[PDB]
C-alpha cells in the first residue's frame, strides 16, 4: 500500500555466518570492511 | 585459547575463564573465525572498540 522514493538495490554474496552482520548496527568483518548499512537505514535486507 | 581449543567442555560442565590485561582486538578473528550467533546485550556491537 506505499510508493518508495529512491529505491536501490545492492546484490552481493556472502556466507552463511555473515548474513546477521547485514544490519544497522552490527560489527564484524563485513559490517566493518565490506559493506555497512546505515543506523537510520530505512529499507529492507533479503538474503536466501 | 578460547575460540581455537581442541576439546570444550560439556554444556553441564561449562568451563569458565578469566580474561584479564589485554585488548580485545577481535579483528583477528576475521581471517579463520566465521560464528553463526553473535548476540551483544549489555553493548552495542559497534561500540566495543
Ligand atoms: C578472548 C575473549 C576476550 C573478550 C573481551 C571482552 C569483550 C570484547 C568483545 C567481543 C569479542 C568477540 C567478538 C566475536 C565476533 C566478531 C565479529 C563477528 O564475526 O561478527
Amino acid at each position: 500500500d506505499l510508493c518508495f522514493t529512491n529505491v536501490y538495490a545492492d546484490s552481493f554474496v556472502i556466507r552463511g555466518d555473515e548474513v546477521r552482520q547485514i544490519a544497522p548496527g552490527q560489527t564484524g568483518k563485513i559490517a566493518d570492511y565490506n559493506y555497512k548499512l546505515p543506523d537510520d537505514f530505512t529499507g529492507c535486507v533479503i538474503a536466501w | 585459547e578460547v575460540f581455537n581449543a581442541t576439546r570444550f567442555a560439556s554444556v553441564y560442565a561449562w568451563n569458565r575463564k578469566r580474561i584479564s590485561n589485554c585488548v580485545a582486538d577481535y579483528s583477528v578473528l576475521y581471517n579463520s573465525a566465521s560464528f553463526s550467533t553473535f548476540k551483544c546485550y549489555g553493548v552495542s556491537p559497534t561500540k566495543l572498540n
